[PDB]
This record gives structure tokens, C-alpha cells and sequence, in this order.
RNA sequence: UUGAAACACGGACCAAGGAGUCUGACAUGCGUGCGAGUCGACGGGUUCUGAAACCUGGGAUGCGCAAGGAAGCUGACGAGC
RNA sequence: UCGUUCGUCUGACUUGGGUAUAGGGGCGAAAGACUAAUCGAACCAUCUAGUAGCUGGUUCCCUCCGAAGUUUCCCUCAGGA
RNA sequence: AAACUUUAAAUAGGUAGGAUGGCGCGGCUGCUUCGGUGAGCCGUGCCAUGGAAUCGGGUGCUCCAAGUGGGCCAUUUUUGGUAAGCAGAACUGGCGAUGCGGGAUGAACCGGAAGCCGGGUUACGGUGCCCAACUGCGCGCUAACCUAGAACCCACAAAGG
RNA sequence: GUGAUUUCUGCCCAGUGCUCUGAAUGUCAAAGUGAAGAAAUUCAACCAAGCGCGGGUAAACGGCGGGAGUAACUAUGACUC
RNA sequence: CCGACUUUGUGAAAUGA
RNA sequence: GGGCGGAAGACAUUGUCAGGUGGGGAGUUUGGCUGGGGCGGCCAAUCUGUUAAAAGAUAACGCAGGUGUCCUAAGAUGAGCUCAACGAGAACAGAAAUCUCGUGUGGAACAAAAGGGUAAAAGCUCGUUUGAUUCUGAUUUCCAGUACGAAUACGAACCGUGAAAGCGUGGCCUAUCGAUCCUUUAGAUCUUCGGAGUUUGAAGCUAGAGGUGUCAGAAAAGUUACCACAGGGAUUACUGGCUUGUGGCAGCCAAGCGUUCAUAGCGACGUUGCUUUUUGAUCCUUCGAUGUCGGCUCUUCCUAUCAUUGCGAAGCAGAAUUCACCAAGUGUUGGAUUGUUCACCCACCAAUAGGGAACGUGAGCUGGGUUUAGACCGUCGUGAGACAGGUUAGUUUUACCCU
RNA sequence: AUGUAAA
RNA sequence: AUCAGAGUGGCGCAGCGGAAGCGUGGUGGGCCCAUAACCCACAGGUCCCAGGAUCGAAACCUGGCUCUGAUACCA
């Protein structure tokens, strides 16, 4: 009837029998949030490349 | 919590947009109006029987408010608005600590 | 909570008046030309107990002014009147006890009882056994007398509202301990169903607003306002004081 | 129910009745028809066993084909690693 | 309800019949007593298959996969997302 | 010395171990620099014996949805409690959801997880009778005139003679 | 409300309640009044009952304290603060 | 309980406009 | 004389609005956690240290504490200086007033709680100030990788200070706070009022404030013994179970008592247990019911032995008495008072020891107590009512089934 | 307010 | 058992950080033959024990104590 009841009993299980998954690693790693200043420059460079 | 009369901030109206100079005022509740939509929809649904709809408010529990500070800049006569920390007593162009 | 005895009172469903061996209404005569501008004698014929009120009723058997009948009128006896007597009726009726006169004609000072309040309804004031209205004094510049009524209060009157001359009879009857519930019981069958009288203190919350609690006590002011919605009107109605009555306040 | 053979509850026995259905909106999955269209659903004509079937209208009925705005309003200038 | 034993018995006594008051109403020498074996709000029918986060039941076979009592929020801890 | 620390373990934590790498050439920039200076990108050409062991198809991507959200026991770390078959946590496993062999009997102690059969061999535990297997081969101690003593948990014994 | 007879009903009107008075310059609705307004409207003045101010009322509901010292044996405390 | 409007007419004075 | 006779008289009164009163009446509410619940407290928001087991996460009504503020400086920055303390000295002047020199790793201060950080500073004094500003995103912390709070790092402005580098989007860092609807305010020389306009009003858009502390945010007091329902052994009071602090019972040591003599008989200071008739603790079974104190009756069992049979010891001369041994075969009473178990007295006795069996024993009784509805007092409550205060009256159902 | 017991 | 309250002159009580008084008692005089009473002056305290902050405590808060008062229920 103690109705606070807490564990992290079976909770490594439950995460671990379908894997941790990591994420896909990435060529083409994404820019967002990355410094605007850096980013205008190479989105400008990109529109004037030949 | 003392604040100066006049104080330069930035003034964002399209004729000043830099520091200028803002006389300083606290701001007050303006006066409630009788011709609020609010207010003609809750005069409309209090008539009749059923006494009191819409809740009222009774478990109080802040003893402070938040201040607002009205700045007028000196240079197009527009305000602008900002709100300060709790506090319980607030004086504008108090005696100067010493 | 539900309906209280004291509002239970105004249907009428018990609480009626017990008038099976009432003898019938005990007023003056319907006022006419005769008894306005002169004098009737009429005779009594007999001093009947009205049961269920403590003043005895006189058959007072007139003749009537202008049919050819007699008519059988009904007083409240005034301490003094016998079978055989003759009682007149007018304005010109001699001051004497068990006559009948319009105030104009009683002199001050003098006792009256059956006092009519509108010149015509017959009788209202000091009727009850051995009570009486003094006639304190006169106007004549608007037609009104004044009178100490058996409460103690002081009312202006038309001084053609009648009185019987004298004071009722039966006084000195409350004077007597009645000694038992008996008693009480076989007075108050003939009046009507309101004995015996439960304290409100003795019930239950639902029926008195002085019910209940592990002690028997009011447990608020027993003293009421006068405005109290029916059935919270119970206790001391609208109370100037209370506590025995000493000294001044006691008049 | 964490724990039932329980000193936990229901149950004497048999027969029959007896409990996730039907409807409106939506959603994913699948099948079928057509496919920038698709729906014929309210109506009309017909129907010789027929409350069925079959035909008809839509050139704007619904959904879709165009979105952003609170509203006035504006509304996709043609992709590279 | 029965038995022996008890209270009262000219009295505010006992009782028949007629009649009055019918439900948040009646009546009460007051116990929330009595109002047809029903009264701290009768009975009857209807709204009504009222609602329940609570208890009980929830009916055929094989095959294969097969957990949770944990985080966060909720007048939330017998519940739900 | 839990709310002290110079020092400072063990177990446990993170990252890297190449084809998602480098070097040349010639181009862009509205960034950067005193400045081809850098930063990055862009096009192209070259290389790069696969860059410790072992293992092996993958949640790789998504949709719809069920039940659950009362836990309990054990070895170890551990908080309150005098303690509890008590209350609360940490790591893991078990029971719950699970039979089967052993511990006589037991949900979670030991062995071990399963289609239905024939054959062989074992684990835990045992070989005096119940009861399948030795009254086997050896060596010591105990003699209990108290119910000697006789299974991991486990059904206790203490200070002391 | 108390509950025959006898005897007697001490103190408190600050609390709660009841009640009486309104000089009037506290508070106070609709209506009606004036001003501004182009009008909706806003404003101000006026403004009843009620409260608020002021008296009474306990056989109205109710209530009715502490702390120290002191007698020429001790104790106790007539007395005192 | 109280105020205003209403049924609600007729005319007289005193203070206010 | 066209008045039936009076009384009041355009006031009462009818009708409708308007204000006050209105448990007389209606409706409803009366939070959660909790070693039952109530009361207490806030462990609901939330900070620091510890528990937290050397990454993270980590609970309890665990521990020690904090917060709902304060601040135009106690914010920004630049310059200059060194703080607590200690040693020696100096008129009045001393332990302590002010001054000077030396040493001074921070033993000071930094608004507040604790922890961390700092010595040409983050501290002290002075200088100029307002970055405590504007727009909208990103990221972290919580975390569902949602919101909020807070914080960080860029971007586009405008600025402060410094000669400059730079620093600066509030307080040295870690807590100091607020959703929807509504009202109110700021802004564009903005949009709509849908027949077109002028022109007040109203709604809009973006950003603020007024607050929900039960702090992801209902508008809300009690009582019930007259009580009702759906449920619960998720949860109390009886029994039993684990535990045994508390209760009872026994050892070891031996400082002393025992007139000389620790141990005849004790045995303090400590300490080791045993038991499960009390109570505490828990909440495991039982809430679609296990009949709940006591007495009466009857039986059985235990030994931790009071008496009785045999013995040992003595501070045993005889009598009595005390300690222990195998011993549980036999015995253990009549009564006053109390509902009592307990207790206490009177008397007899060889003795009036202690204990269990669902605190044995209610289809065995009794119903005194307790534990419904009546009623009374005392305290509390404004009250309906409460009392682990005293009082009085208050139904005791079935066996014929199996053993 | 008051006035040795000590003659 | 917890929750509060108050501890201040010999006594009973005031007290809002600059910090000690009210009534009564004590002391020396005066009036009196004398004592009161009265008149004029005089001395007062470990602000319950140990802390902390705080320009600055007796007060703010925290530990150590004594007396007093409260709520201690359903079984
Ligand atoms: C006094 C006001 C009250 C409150 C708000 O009006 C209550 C409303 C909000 C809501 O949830 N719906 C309602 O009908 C009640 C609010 O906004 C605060 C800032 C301050
Ligand atoms: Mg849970
Ligand atoms: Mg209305
Ligand atoms: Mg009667
Ligand atoms: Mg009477
Ligand atoms: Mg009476
Ligand atoms: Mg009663
Ligand atoms: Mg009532
Ligand atoms: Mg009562
Ligand atoms: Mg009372
Ligand atoms: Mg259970
Ligand atoms: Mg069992
Ligand atoms: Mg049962
Ligand atoms: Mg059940
Ligand atoms: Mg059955
Ligand atoms: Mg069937
Ligand atoms: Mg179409
Ligand atoms: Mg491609
Ligand atoms: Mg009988
Ligand atoms: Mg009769
Ligand atoms: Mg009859
Ligand atoms: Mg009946
Ligand atoms: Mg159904
Ligand atoms: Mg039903
Ligand atoms: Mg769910
Ligand atoms: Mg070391
Ligand atoms: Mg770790
Ligand atoms: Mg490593
Ligand atoms: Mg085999
Ligand atoms: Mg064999
Ligand atoms: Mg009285
Ligand atoms: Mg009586
Ligand atoms: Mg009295
Ligand atoms: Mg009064
Ligand atoms: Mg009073
Ligand atoms: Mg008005
Ligand atoms: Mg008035
Ligand atoms: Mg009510
Ligand atoms: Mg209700
Ligand atoms: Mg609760
Ligand atoms: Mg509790
Ligand atoms: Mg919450
Ligand atoms: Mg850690
Ligand atoms: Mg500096
Ligand atoms: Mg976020
Ligand atoms: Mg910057
Ligand atoms: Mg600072
Ligand atoms: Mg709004
Ligand atoms: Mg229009
Ligand atoms: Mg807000
Ligand atoms: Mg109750
Ligand atoms: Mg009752
Ligand atoms: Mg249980
Ligand atoms: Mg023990
Ligand atoms: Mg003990
Ligand atoms: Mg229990
Ligand atoms: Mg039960
Ligand atoms: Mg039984
Ligand atoms: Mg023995
Ligand atoms: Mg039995
Ligand atoms: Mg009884
Ligand atoms: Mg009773
Ligand atoms: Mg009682
Ligand atoms: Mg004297
Ligand atoms: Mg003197
Ligand atoms: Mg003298
Ligand atoms: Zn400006």
C-alpha cells in the first residue's frame, strides 16, 4: 500500500534484449545549428563553384 | 529595490532604433472596461439563475509581483515595456546608496 | 429538516377551533335608525355558560324595530346583569350597567367593556372574562374619544363606537391554580389542539431549530428578528430584552 | 493473487438459455475498380419472377488536384551531392 | 406468539363507526416514533438497460512468437495517458 | 570521521583500432588573415593486402496495435530499525509465466529448462531397509548413565567450564 | 425556557445574537437629475432599506483568572503586593 | 424589509430651481 | 334632494424591476502522501552535503540544512590595492580606539543555506556607467529526450567600459517560480467589422503583466452512534506466524556485603544467553464474517517445584528457615470488595507455586463489562455532534449431517 | 491610624 | 508523548536592535514623643546556561534547562 514504489530492476534487460541501438553513422554529417558565419560562407562558396 | 527616473535603452520604433534616453514610470493596471467581449459574454452568462459560473479565485498564495517599468524615450514619445524581478517594495530615483 | 409544529399550525388540518357547543357569536346588535336616535329596551332571558369561553353569554331578546318578531341578540355579560333585567340600547340609554351606549355618552372616568372599534362591527375590545376600557377623555372637535385598553395601551375611537357599561363578568377565573394536567387538559379540549406543548429543546434538529445535541440546550441566541422566514420564527420573536422583568421595564 | 490444495471466495447434480455485438466519424494493414481523377450515394427512364437489375446526370456534389496567413491578401520562376 | 409474574382500572381511561391531514408532506405527552410486516423521507410506474476508476463470469482445437510491476505527468497511488 | 582528506585501489565508465582514409593538381567564398594566410567546400587523378582476437545476417526503416504499470526470493554492496519471514535502494539471476531430477515435505537452494518414442552416458544427490546403487576397499577420532550424530539455504545455540 | 411545594436565583452587555434612535458631512442599487459627446457612452452630484457609529437587553446564546509574600515553636494564612 | 415605475386622478401653500 | 351607511384615501394595494436579510429551503464540496486512518509534518515546487556502493541514474515520514527573498548596486567594466591573524612599537591609550614596519596560500570577503571557485581577483576603494537592451532560433539541465524555470554558445543590431586586447544578453556557479480562457498594457502612421465610405467602439497580430505555493495549474466546511452502497485482508482492532527492544527466567567475572572470610547466602560495575503467558514492531492468512473480556464447567498437558517421598549444602546445636538435586505421581481451598484477569485482605491448610491448549472452553451457559439505536451529567464544539470520562435500560438463532 | 510583657 | 508559553531588580511584570524600566520592596534623611502613613533624595540587576550572525542583543534564530498550558480518537 506504500504507493512510492521505484527499481531499475529488469530495466537493463528490457533495454539491452533489443540491442542499444546506436545511431546509423553518416556520410554527408549534418550542419544544423552549426556557427551561421561558417555556414553562409560555404552555402555561398557552393553557389558560385563551376 | 531602487531603479533611476531616466534610463538609456534601446528604442525599436523605426525612427530611433538605438540607445536613447527613457524616462522611467511603473506600470498600473488600467481600469477595466465595460465593453469587453470578456466581459458581455460573462454579464450575459452571470443573468439569469445559477448564480455564479465562471470560477472565482480565493486560494492566494504570491505576496509579490512582478514590476513592469514603462520607459518613454525622449525622442518619438513611444513606450516600451519591461518587467523586473519579484520584489516587495519598489522606488523610482530613491536616495543613492552610500 | 421539516415542517415545524408552529407552521404546521396555519393549515388548519387539527388545529381548528373546537366550536361543536358554541352558543354562536356573542356581539352587540346590527346598529340601525332606533338604537342611533334613541332607545330599545330589550330583556334578558337567560345567562348561558358559552362553553369554551370564560365570560357567560345574555340572551337578550328584543323587539325587533320594524318586523313583527322578536330577536334573539346574545352578549357578553357584564359582572352585574340578571335574568329579568332590562337593557337599552341607543344613545339615550341611561349610564347603567349592562346598558349599552355610544362613547359619546359615557362620561370620562367611566368603566366600558365590548368597545366596537368601527361604529357597527359589534364589539371587539375588553370582552375576554373581567376586563374593561376606561374612557380617559373626549374630542369633539373631530368626533374621538380615547380609552385604556386591558393591555395598558391608549386607543382613540370613534365616539360613536358603543360600549357596554360595567366590566365583563367571570373575573378573578386565571386567578385559580388549575392543580392538574387534568385540568388542563379538559380547559384547553374546548378551545382548541394545542396542548400539551412539547419543548423545542426535547426534539430532534430535523423539527425544531432547537433539536438535538448530547445535552439539551438551545445553542444560539433564542431571540429572533422579526423578518425570519417561516419556520426560523420560533423562540423570543423579535425581543426588546429579556431576563425578569425589574423595575421601570416591568410597567 | 508476489504466493491456492488451502483454515480465501463460487461450485449438490443434470438439461436447455447465457456474455466484445450493431451503428456514425477516423486511422493503419490488405484486396478489388478506375487512376489526376474518382465517386451515380439524392433524383429520373426503365424493369412482365423482382423493394432486384440496367441506363442516365457532374460543366465543377464530396474528397483530391496548392499552400501560407489571424485577416486584408499572396500563391510554388523548374535540383545538386 | 405462549406460560406463570406484573402496570392501570372513574380516570389526561378503554373502545366501534363516520370524518379531517398524503410524502420533503402528514401526525407526533418527542422514541426520528407512526404513515398497511416497508420510514434518518412509504408504495407504484416511468426517465432506465441510470452511472461505477469496484467484485464476479467472459463458451472450440493445433501451431508459432511471447512480456510487465519500470521512467514522466494527472485531486494522482484500486485508475488512466 | 557518511555530511574530513594529501595519497588512493579492484570491479564498473568513455573513445580509437582505416575503404565514411590520405596526397597531388585547379577552382569558389559574401568567412579568415598583414598576406595563398587559413578554414572549408568543389572538380579531377592517383594510391591505400582490408589495418588487433573472436563471433554473426541485421531494428536497417516504418506502420498498427495488445497486455503491463500491486511484485516477490536469493549471493554480494547498503539506509531505518534492537531485530523481523520488516520497510527502502544498487548489479545480476530466478519465481511470477516452468515443467523435470535432488534437498523427506517447500515458487524462486543445488542440477537443469522440455515435441512424441527406442538405445547409451551423466549433472545435483546418493549405495543399511523403506529406495535404484557397496552392509565395498582403506586410515583415524567419538562411547554420549541429556533423545550422541548424521545435507548449501535449513529449521539455531552463546559467554564460559 | 424551567418543570409541584419550601428556599433562592450572585457578577458580566466586551464576544454572538435581538432591539431602539437617526442631527447628519461614513458606506450605499435601479430609477430619476446635470455636464461632455455627432451618438453609443462616460462622468459627477443626489441616493431608500441594510451595514457602520450610538444606547438596552443574560429566567437571550453564553462566561465567571493567575503569581508571590505573611501570625512570636511548626504548620496554615485572617493581612499585604 | 425597502426604493422607483404602475393602477394614479383633483388643487393649495411653503421651500428649490 | 338621482349617493345604501360608514372609515381610510389617491396613501395602502395589485403588476415589474432594483438593493439588504434569508440553513427557513435547494444544490454541491469537504485534496494527496502516510509503516491502518486521524491529528502531526510537507518528505507535492525546490537547493546544497551525505546515504548513493570512485562514470550516469538511484528510494524511504533517512540524515544536516535552505528557498518563495535582497540588490541601480550587492549588475557591467577599467584602474589601483591585499584579506583573517600574528610579532614588535607609538601622548592620554589598557585585552580591545588610531598610526608604522615585518610575516602572512588565504586560515578573510564574496547579501542569504551548504558545497565548489578566486589573491596585480571573483575580495577592498575609486573612475565612467546601464548588456538587468532588441529579434528569432540552437543546445544543455528535467526529460516522454515534452513544456516551464534556469543556464550556455553563436548569429543580426545598437551600446557600455578600457589606451587596447577583450569583457558585458543581470548577481562567482549550483535554488529564488507560473499553462488555456479572461482583463490590462506596449507596437505598426498594420488587418476586420463582410453593401461603399467618413468616425467613436469592438475583435485581431507580436511581446509583456494580473495566478493558480495542491506549485503540468477544480471555484468548495463539518458531522453521523440513525447511517446506505461498490469493494478491500492492496488496510486496522482478535488468533496464529517471523522478531523479542519491553516482560519473565538462568549463567560467567568478582568490587564489596556476609562482626575476621569474594563465592553459606548474596553479588554492584560489565557481560552471555534462554523463553514466548505481556507489550512493542510488522501487516503474512482471514473483511461474499473464524462470534471479541470475564466468570461458571470439565479435561488434558508443561516445569521455570509451593507443598508432599528420598537426598546434598549452611553463617544446619534442637525447632524453624535459606540454596540446590532426580523428580510433574498427588495436591493447590472457603470467602468480603471489583464486571474484572490482575490486586488486596480474613480463615483454614502440608501448601494455598507458576503455566498452555485459537490469550482452551458462547449451536456449553451468563451478558456483569464492552460493542448499535433511548436517556443523563462533566469537559470540548457556535452547531449537527465527540470523549481511550462516569451512569442507567438494552434479542444470545440451528445440529436431524460427517467424524 | 496606632502606643512597655520588662512592675 | 509531542505542540506551544514564560523565564528580565528582593517580589510580580514592562519591553519594536541607540543598550533597563513599571508598581512594590531596600537604603539616608525630614514631619512625629515614637512607629506607620506622607515628603525629599540614594543604590539596582550574571536581561534562564552555551553559540552564531548582526553598524549593534536581553529581543533573530539554534543548541542546554525548569515550570505552565494544550490535543492524545475508531476498535
Ligand atoms: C484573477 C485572474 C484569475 C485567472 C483566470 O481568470 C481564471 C480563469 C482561467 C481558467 O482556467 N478558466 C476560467 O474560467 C478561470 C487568471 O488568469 C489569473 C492571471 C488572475
Ligand atoms: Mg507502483
Ligand atoms: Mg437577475
Ligand atoms: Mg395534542
Ligand atoms: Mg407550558
Ligand atoms: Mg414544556
Ligand atoms: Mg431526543
Ligand atoms: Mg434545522
Ligand atoms: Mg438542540
Ligand atoms: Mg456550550
Ligand atoms: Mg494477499
Ligand atoms: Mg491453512
Ligand atoms: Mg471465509
Ligand atoms: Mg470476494
Ligand atoms: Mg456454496
Ligand atoms: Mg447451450
Ligand atoms: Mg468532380
Ligand atoms: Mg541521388
Ligand atoms: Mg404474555
Ligand atoms: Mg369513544
Ligand atoms: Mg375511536
Ligand atoms: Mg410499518
Ligand atoms: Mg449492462
Ligand atoms: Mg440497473
Ligand atoms: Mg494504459
Ligand atoms: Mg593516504
Ligand atoms: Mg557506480
Ligand atoms: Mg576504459
Ligand atoms: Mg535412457
Ligand atoms: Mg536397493
Ligand atoms: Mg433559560
Ligand atoms: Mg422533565
Ligand atoms: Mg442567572
Ligand atoms: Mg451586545
Ligand atoms: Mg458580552
Ligand atoms: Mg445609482
Ligand atoms: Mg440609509
Ligand atoms: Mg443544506
Ligand atoms: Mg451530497
Ligand atoms: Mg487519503
Ligand atoms: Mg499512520
Ligand atoms: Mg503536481
Ligand atoms: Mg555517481
Ligand atoms: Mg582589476
Ligand atoms: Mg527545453
Ligand atoms: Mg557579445
Ligand atoms: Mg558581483
Ligand atoms: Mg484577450
Ligand atoms: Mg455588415
Ligand atoms: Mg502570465
Ligand atoms: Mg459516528
Ligand atoms: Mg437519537
Ligand atoms: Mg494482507
Ligand atoms: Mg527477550
Ligand atoms: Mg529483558
Ligand atoms: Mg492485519
Ligand atoms: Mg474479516
Ligand atoms: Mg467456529
Ligand atoms: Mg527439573
Ligand atoms: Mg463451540
Ligand atoms: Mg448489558
Ligand atoms: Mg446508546
Ligand atoms: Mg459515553
Ligand atoms: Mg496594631
Ligand atoms: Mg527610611
Ligand atoms: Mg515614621
Ligand atoms: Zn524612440
Amino acid at each position: 500500500a506504500k504507493s512510492k514504489n521505484h527499481t531499475a530492476h529488469n530495466q537493463s534487460y528490457k533495454a539491452h534484449r533489443n540491442g542499444i541501438k546506436k545511431p546509423k553513422r553518416q556520410r554527408q554529417a549534418s550542419t544544423k545549428g552549426m556557427d551561421p558565419k561558417f555556414l553562409r560562407n560555404l552555402r555561398y562558396s557552393r553557389k558560385h563553384n563551376v | 529595490v531602487n531603479v533611476p527616473k531616466t534610463k538609456k535603452t534601446y528604442c525599436k520604433n523605426k525612427e530611433c532604433k538605438k540607445h536613447t534616453l527613457h524616462k522611467v514610470t511603473q506600470y498600473k493596471k488600467g481600469k477595466d472596461s465595460l465593453s469587453a467581449q470578456g466581459k458581455r459574454r460573462y454579464d450575459r452568462k452571470q443573468s439569469g439563475y445559477g448564480g455564479q459560473t465562471k470560477p472565482v479565485f480565493h486560494k492566494k498564495a504570491k505576496t509579490t509581483k512582478k514590476i513592469v517599468l514603462k520607459l518613454q524615450c525622449q525622442s518619438c514619445k513611444h513606450y516600451s515595456q519591461r518587467a523586473i524581478k519579484r520584489c516587495k517594495h519598489f522606488e523610482i530615483g530613491g536616495d543613492k546608496k552610500g | 429538516g421539516r415542517v415545524i409544529r408552529a407552521q404546521r399550525k396555519g393549515a388548519g388540518s387539527v388545529f381548528k377551533s373546537h366550536t361543536h357547543h358554541r352558543k354562536g357569536p356573542a356581539r352587540f346588535r346590527s346598529l340601525d335608525f332606533g338604537e342611533r336616535n334613541g332607545y330599545l329596551k330589550g330583556v334578558v332571558t337567560d345567562v348561558i355558560h358559552d362553553p369554551g369561553r370564560g365570560a357567560p353569554l345574555a340572551k337578550v331578546t328584543f323587539r325587533h324595530p320594524f318586523r313583527y318578531k322578536h330577536q334573539k341578540e346574545l352578549f357578553v355579560a357584564a359582572e352585574g346583569m340578571y335574568t329579568g333585567q332590562f337593557v337599552y340600547c341607543g344613545r339615550r340609554a341611561t349610564l347603567s350597567v349592562g346598558n349599552v351606549l355610544p362613547l359619546r355618552s359615557v362620561p370620562e372616568g367611566g368603566v366600558i367593556c365590548n368597545v366596537e372599534h368601527h361604529v357597527g362591527d359589534r364589539g371587539v375590545f375588553a370582552r375576554a372574562s373581567g376586563d374593561y376600557a376606561i374612557v380617559i377623555s373626549h374630542n369633539p372637535d373631530n368626533g374621538t374619544s380615547r380609552i385604556k385598553l386591558p393591555s395598558g395601551a391608549k386607543k382613540i375611537v370613534p365616539s360613536s363606537c358603543r360600549a357596554m357599561i360595567g366590566q365583563v363578568a367571570g373575573g378573578g377565573r386565571t386567578e385559580k391554580p388549575m392543580l392538574k394536567a387534568g385540568n388542563a387538559y379538559h380547559k384547553y379540549r374546548v378551545k382548541r389542539n394545542s396542548w400539551p406543548k412539547v419543548r423545542g429543546v426535547a426534539m430532534n434538529p430535523v423539527e425544531h431549530p432547537h433539536g438535538g445535541g448530547n445535552h439539551q440546550h438551545i445553542g444560539h441566541a433564542s431571540t429572533v428578528r422579526r423578518d425570519a422566514p417561516p419556520g426560523q420564527k420560533v423562540g423570543l420573536i423579535a425581543a426588546r430584552r429579556t431576563g425578569r422583568l425589574r423595575g421601570q421595564a416591568a410597567a
